[PDB]
């Protein structure tokens, strides 16, 4: 925990994460990565969706994006603004080719 | 394993077509005691699937030219649906004698 809290923050400071989400990771390495990712600031949020979307897990993508929508409803920036409008339509296109099933369950709380 | 794969997570149509096309295959060529069994069985499988993705979303055709200019094709329910009422009339048939 201690060596990979080490990695994933250094990694974070270098600018080196995405280089780092090209790796394969264990259970273990992913779980902790995906709860590092959550506590570490919005873009880290962010790089979360793409890491999920990568790996084909559409579901948490999708709500993760919910999350991210409802924690957004007050941000004065533009430039945040833009950004999460062109996520919200790439996702939105990605909800739009999952079956009936996975949407329901993407779209239940 | 195709199949499988496929499936993992949130699969559907795609399901659906792979097996469909094992299916076919396995008929035409090696069928003789057994082919007959596992397309069946095939069949069988798709037909669950693609009853399953709810035309919400609507669909099933392929598109190409190779290795039957062996172009895919299409359905609408129909297509194969023909194909399976037919093969499964095909075993009872089979099976009162040899």
């Amino acid at each position: 925990e201690e060596l990979l809290k080490h990695m994933y923050e250094m990694c974070q400071e270098m600018g080196l994460i995405e280089e780092l989400l090209k790796l394969t990771f264990t259970d273990f390495e992913q779980g902790y990565l995906h709860k590092f990712l959550q506590t570490t600031g919005v873009q880290n949020q962010e790089l979360l969706l793409v890491h999920h979307l990568q790996r084909a897990n559409y579901i948490s993508a999708l709500q993760l994006n919910q999350s991210l929508k409802t924690n957004h409803l007050n941000d004065c920036d533009r430039r945040l603004r833009e950004r999460s409008g062109a996520r919200n339509a790439i996702l939105d296109q990605y909800g739009k080719i999952l079956p009936r099933v996975q949407r329901t369950l993407a779209s239940e709380r | 394993l195709l199949y499988a794969f496929h499936i993992y997570r949130h699969n559907y149509r795609k399901a659906g077509s792979v097996m469909f096309e094992y299916g076919m295959r396995l008929g035409r060529e090696v069928r003789t005691l057994r082919g007959l069994q596992k397309q069946v069985n095939s069949y069988l499988a798709c037909l669950n699937c693609l009853r399953l993705i709810r035309p919400e979303y609507a669909w099933i055709v392929q598109p190409v030219s190779g290795a039957v200019s062996s172009q895919i094709e299409i359905l609408e329910l129909r297509d194969l649906e023909k194909e399976y009422v037919l093969a499964q009339t095909r075993l009872t048939l089979a099976k009162h004698n040899p």
